[PDB]
RNA sequence: GCAGUCAAGCGUUCAUAGCGACAUUGCUUUUUGAUUCUUCGAUGUCGGCUCUUCCUAUCAUACCGAAGCAGAAUUCGGUAA
RNA sequence: GAGAACAGAAAUCUCCAGUAGAACAAAAGGGUAAAAGCCCCCUUGAUUUUGAUUUUCAGUGUGAAUACAAACCAUGAAAGU
RNA sequence: AAGCUCCAGUUUUAUGAGGUAAAGCGAAUGAUUAGAGGUUCCGGGGUUGACCUAUUCUCAAACUUUAAAUAUGUAAGAUCCUUGUUACUUAAUUGAACGUGGACAUUGAAGAGCUUUUAGUGGGCCAUUUUUGGUAAGCAGAACUGGCGAUGCGGGAUGAACCGAACGUAGAGUUAAGGUGCCGGAAUACACGCUCAUCAGACACCACAAAAGGUGUUAGUUCAUCUAGACAGCCGGACGGUGGCCAUGGAAGUCGGAAUCCGCUAAGGAGUGUGUAACAACUCACCGGCCGAAUGAACUAGCCCUGAAAAUGGAUGGCGCUCAAGCGUGUUACCUAUACUCUACCGUCAGGGUGCCCUGACGAGUAGGCAGG
């Protein structure tokens, strides 16, 4: 797309170490972000959240990206977050209606920020989960786009300009 | 030239990446980079250490 | 004012030793001689009663300078001021402790030495370092007037 | 009591202060007893633990501490009768507070000098309650949740760091708890 | 000084017609203290008189709510300078 | 703790168990178990001289202290102290 | 200043040390407390065995030592050999270590050593962090640091110490901080979402607003109920084992105190509330219909109002817009200092070169020193 919005970024490494008979085991997070800027910054928070490490300790192998595989169509976006307000963070299950990974992002940050309190120092999410179509619960404006598939409904929705012609 | 032998060595390494957590084993680059340094931010507000 | 400057006071941490250290020292330590130019460390033994030094001095290293009878003559730099003079403090051996660092040193310097040696005859690993110090230097080395070079930064002109 | 609001006191002031040789004539702990109900009774009958947690980082008075607790209290023992089920406090009151205890008129001021000077004449007990910390672990049977509820509803209007109600996991939930014998 | 919350309790019975502790959060700046910012080549003191302009936390009047308002004296309270 | 008529204050003496909770004139705190504590003897070095140095105080005195060497003795097996 | 003479730092290594949380010692409020040996008294009964103290294993948090502190600043510390000759403390005894004399072989960069003489104090202030006293304070009194003083200029309405920025002159360019509806550079920008109170145009600030927070505002979460038909409302039904043991004047559906099976079976509980001294009805449970699609309870945060009262006259700097000119989420383009870069050039210092010319760096300033005029 033009201009991000969270290419995930496939960020792979080690650790990489010390002396001894250990080392640390492999792992991965795959993070949305705009690039190496963001893709440091995740991968010692990522580190300090579940890990541990360290920065030192945590080697980053190798980055791949994310542009669009499935059409840009329709998944609505299961989201599993975590919104910081009037003290710490609060747990979520946030399934919207989206475009695609690239509109996650914005949509969550809309949402965060408008609604949940959402400001500055955060932060973002731990995963985003692809569902079927019938299957999307809670609830709003997804209902209408399940429905749309349908269609019929499709013939529906149709709606928004429609004050305007005249025909 | 360094990059090479991952994507010689790996079909594997890519896919399973992309699309979920986990790393796979076999092989890994290490790096060194030399660096250039500037500096943005003025004297003001700050201790002579 | 109020109240006193004072030795004694701020010593509870420092002077007080561990559950493990706690009990009569052993004599082999107050036996111990050492040589000049040794590195030692001065830091008081609590379990040991005179012989302390002022409790201001303790974590800090010196060389043995000289002795004169059972206690030990140390150099040490203190901080602060004007002009300020490295100081001789009368300190005893039970108080004063050998320093690894410098040992392990010294050993690895020498057996680093050793290799050069081999090196320089039938080898080539540097090449820069060897230009100096063929045509570099006596001093006869080992001297008293090296003290003053190191004494003068001891009073900074920044800090201050 | 004597007034002062608790704007005076709620803030996280001084290093402690209340060691034992520095302060002969304390004001009283006024807390008349942290464990309550039941004290004939050991945890595992009960299958509901709740629990009552702080939002803030505070000094609670010592009367707000037993007018809080006596009012949770009056709720329990009037609704599940005398030999209702169990409750312990977990902050006893053991903070000591200085406060200027009402100069003169003398034009006197102070009449110290001008003053004050350290060595203030207690006014008495307070406790730490830091942010997250629990201040009631009531422990009870299900057909009496509610109940233990508005207690602790009716205790928060009588302390000023804002507390949360929560339901218990410690080790285990209650039943991972017992399966050793 | 005044207010808010909570409402133990009292009011024959009844938390809340009314009264209302403990506790607790506020607000004002008009008592008192605290301070030492301002003025020691000088800010005339209290009090009173008289002239003005104001404030709202309203004592009365207007309009209203509730009552443990039969009338009716009333009580409490809202709007309101 | 036990044990012993009487004795409670009851020493007392006895046995076991007893590591710094005791003792160490005096604050505080620290510190130590054939100890620097406790006892028995013997004794005077609480001597004179000079004091490297630190604390005083980073350079500033008195004072203090930590070390000597000369002078002199002690106890002690003696080293030493 | 005036001269003299030609080294400084830092990671990394090693040391010991702030501290403050949960144990140990000591203190210990101070509960709760089971199990369980023993005090000591009397006092009743058939050695046992009611009665008070109290070891002992054993349980909720505080506080001063100490481990291990975890931390973090720190915070000092970074030549060798042989030969001879001399010494030395310590048995006519054993050794080293002294001193010499001679030979042998070894990431930084001017931040910089010493001296004479000189001056203004020898009253501070603010902020940040860590505090200590004080209810607090545009308070008091420390620590660690930057600024003000003595520091311009740009931002912030104004405004010593907030941000950007350290300033010879002059110009051109481009930027910071911070801003782009108008005042007012520069967007009535772009993607979206909430808000309708004029909230609100606000880093810090004499910028207020709380407990309580409602809340069916919006949103989010967690648990349950729904096409097998929930839900609002309206409508509608109930025979039989059998009026159930204990206790008491008395419970018998419904003062207190049990079990809880079953008929048949749309369905018909040993019962939900309303009762009388006690008994004495009627509804509800449970069950059915008319309608058709979501539903309610708990917490949380935005918003918001409610809490919300003050004195000469209205403001967020002002006008005052409200799918914003609000506030938050991303994002594009612009604007903008004495900064930064560059051009020209004045001083100092590097220096060079021939009373003179040139290269490049640094270059605000009260008290104040010195030097030229």
């Amino acid at each position: 797309m033009g201009a991000f919005r969270f290419h995930q970024y496939q960020v792979v490494g080690r650790g990489l170490p010390t002396p001894t008979d250990e080392h640390p085991k492999i792992y991965r997070m795959k993070l949305w972000a705009t690039n190496e800027v963001r893709a440091k910054s995740k991968f010692w928070y990522f580190l300090r959240k579940l890990k541990k490490v360290k920065k030192s300790n945590g080697q980053i192998l190798a980055i791949n990206e994310i542009f669009e595989k499935n059409p840009t169509t329709i998944k609505n976006y299961g989201i599993w977050l975590r919104y910081q307000s009037r003290t710490g963070y609060h747990n979520m299950y946030k399934e919207y209606r989206d475009t695609t990974l690239n509109g996650a992002v914005e949509q969550m940050y809309t949402e965060m920020a408008s609604r949940h309190r959402v400001r500055f120092p955060c932060i973002q999410i731990i995963k985003t989960a692809t569902v079927h179509f019938k299957l999307c619960k809670r609830d709003n404006t997804k209902q209408f786009h399940k429905s749309d598939i349908k269609f019929p409904l499709v013939y529906r929705k149709v709606r928004p300009p429609t004050r305007k012609l005249k025909t | 030239a360094y990059q090479k032998e991952y994507e010689t060595a790996e079909r594997n390494i890519i896919q399973a990446k992309r699309d979920a957590k986990a790393a796979g084993s076999y092989y890994v680059e290490a790096q060194h980079k030399l660096v250039f340094v500037v500096r943005i931010k003025g004297i003001n507000k700050i201790p002579p250490k | 004012m109020g109240k006193s400057h004072g030795y004694r006071s701020r010593t509870r941490y420092m002077f007080q030793r561990d559950f493990r250290k706690h009990g009569a020292v052993h004599l082999s330590t107050y036996l111990k001689v050492y040589k000049v130019g040794d590195i030692v460390d001065i830091k008081a033994n609590g379990s040991i009663q005179k012989g302390m030094p002022h409790k201001f001095y303790q974590g800090k290293t010196g060389v043995v300078y000289n002795v004169t009878k059972s206690s030990v003559g140390v150099i040490i730099n203190k901080m602060v001021g004007n002009r300020y003079l490295e100081k001789r403090l009368n300190l005893r051996v039970e108080h004063i402790k050998h320093s690894k660092c410098r040992q392990e040193f010294l050993e690895r310097v020498k057996a680093n030495a050793a290799k050069r040696a081999e090196a320089k005859a039938q080898g080539v690993a540097v090449q820069l370092k060897r230009q100096p110090a063929q045509p570099r230097e006596s001093r006869i080395v080992s001297t008293e007037g090296n003290v003053p070079q190191t004494l003068a930064p001891v009073p900074y002109e920044t800090f201050i | 009591m004597a007034r002062r609001p608790a704007r005076c006191y709620r803030y996280q002031k001084n290093k402690p202060y209340p060691k034992s040789r520095y302060n002969r004539a304390v004001p009283d702990s006024k807390i008349r007893i942290y464990d309550l109900g039941k004290k004939k009774a050991t945890v595992d009958e009960f299958p509901l633990c709740v629990h009552l947690v702080s939002n803030e980082l505070e000094q609670l008075s010592s009367e707000a501490l037993e007018a809080a607790r006596i009012c949770a209290n009056k709720y329990m023992t009037t609704v599940s009768g005398r030999d209702a089920f169990h409750l312990r406090v977990r902050v006893h009151p053991f903070h000591v507070l200085r406060i200027n205890k009402m100069l003169s008129c003398a034009g006197a001021d102070r009449l110290q000098q001008g003053m004050r000077g350290a060595w203030g004449k207690p006014h008495g007990l307070a406790a730490r309650v830091d942010i997250g910390q629990i201040i009631f672990s009531v422990r009870t049977k299900d057909s009496n949740k509610d109940v233990v509820v508005e207690g602790l509803r009716r205790a928060r209007y009588k302390f000023p760091g804002q507390q949360k109600i929560i339901l218990s996991k410690k080790w285990g939930f209650t039943n991972l708890d017992r399966p050793e014998y």
